[PDB]
């Protein structure tokens, strides 16, 4: 007997300035919506579209292709909420792709210990990109940042990597094991959440 | 030297996008976060009117030459408002601290990463026409109008606008390093 309550689009993230996707949920204190809509214009454009892709964000998603994201531009959004007793809308959200960029975590994670002859010994860590960032044109800049710890230890230790995707420690405590994570930011963006952890004893004799 | 051109342009680029992305965040918070200054920014801009590359595969069709010569456009393009933005607020006797700082910041290295840029081109495209023709800025009646809310209004739109083009010209910048250099394999 109750129509909608009043939707909110609550966050929008692309991973890679390729592709982007909004997420809304349904306001509490009306009635159980069975329909939403996602419409939106673009600045520079009179045209008003629809949501094209409801499925690949799950849940209350929008998702939007390569053929729908652009950078630079921004994107003016409204969602409705719909029943057979009437329909509520959305504030809408201006959005741009260029400040909503946050990758997803780096990948392959590994770590090895190097005990070379009168060269100081290390920890050498490595890691490749999140998939589907383009870096290698130029279009995508990512920053990497490590941390590593032993359990019961009160701090991380972060160490910045810029752009390189290897790093060496040097002076990690012989016989200790250590977690260590990796996270990356677009050059101009979030953090991605932390990788998980990939785990090293550091030998006795180190 | 090509490699130490791109990477002191790159260097500079993505500094100045940093503090105008920083600068706008302390404007808007500070004296528009209180309406819709949002909805008014909207095709406000004077570099609007230019053919800019708007994703990946338009920045991959673009030759090179005309490529650098539309960054080239973008930063001559921003002289006029760097000059007003500064001279403006500088002249407030209650000037904005943080803020007259980035945009004095931002006036230098855009001039630093132009100079950097002009030796691009005549390293890379020694024939080029020297010819300017570059979109006009002619904002600053309206940076200069007593009344506070359409004032206010056209700081905020200058401000998104150079945070904008900012991070457009860093792009392109990244984008022709890594065409030029290696070929696309950075
Ligand atoms: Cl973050
Ligand atoms: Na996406
Ligand atoms: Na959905
Ligand atoms: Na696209």
């Amino acid at each position: 007997m109750l129509p909608p309550g009043k939707p909110e689009i609550f966050k929008c993230r692309s991973p890679n300035k390729e592709t982007f996707t909004c997420w809304w949920r349904p306001g509490t204190d009306g009635g159980l919506p069975t329909n939403y809509s996602l419409t939106y214009h673009r600045e520079g454009e009179t045209l008003m579209h629809e949501c094209p892709d409801y499925i690949t964000g799950g849940p209350n998603s929008c998702h939007f292709g390569k053929q729908y994201t652009s950078m630079w531009r921004t994107y003016i959004m409204m969602v409705n909420a719909t029943n057979q007793m009437g329909s509520s809308f959305s504030d809408e959200l201006y959005v741009d792709v260029t400040y909503i960029v946050q990758p997803d975590p780096p990948l392959e994670l590994a770590v090895e210990v190097k005990q070379p002859e009168d060269r100081k010994p290390y920890l050498w860590i490595k890691w490749s990109p999140p998939t589907l960032i383009d870096l290698k044109t130029g279009w995508f800049t990512l920053l990497y940042e490590i941390r590593l710890k032993p359990e019961k230890a009160a701090e991380w230790e972060i160490h910045f990597a810029g752009q390189q995707t290897e790093f060496k420690i040097l002076s990690l405590h012989p016989g200790q094991k250590y977690l260590v994570q990796v996270r990356c930011k677009p050059d101009h963006g979030y953090w991605s959440a932390w990788s998980p952890a990939t785990f090293i004893q550091i030998p006795s004799d180190f | 030297m090509l490699r130490d051109l791109f990477d002191r342009a790159v260097v500079l680029s993505a500094y100045i996008h940093n503090l105008s992305s920083e600068m706008f965040s302390e404007f808007d918070k500070r004296y528009t976060h209180g309406r819709g200054f949002i909805t008014k920014a909207i095709n406000s801009c004077h570099t609007s009117s230019l053919a800019t590359p708007e994703d990946k595969e338009q920045a991959q069709q673009m030759n090179q030459k005309d490529f650098l010569s539309l960054i080239v456009s973008i930063l001559r393009s921003w002289n006029e408002p760097l000059y007003h933005l500064v001279t403006e607020v500088r002249g407030m006797q209650e000037a904005p601290e943080a803020i007259l700082s980035k945009a004095v910041e931002i006036e230098e290295q855009t001039k630093r990463l132009l100079e950097r840029m002009e030796l691009i081109v005549s390293q890379v495209h020694p024939e080029t026409k020297e010819n300017e023709i570059y979109p006009v800025w002619s904002g600053l009646p309206s940076l200069q109008m007593a009344d506070e809310e359409s004032r206010l209004s056209a700081y905020y739109n200058l401000l998104h606008c150079l945070r904008r083009d900012s991070h457009k010209i860093d792009n392109y910048l990244k984008l022709l390093k890594c065409r030029i250099i290696h070929n696309n394999n950075c």
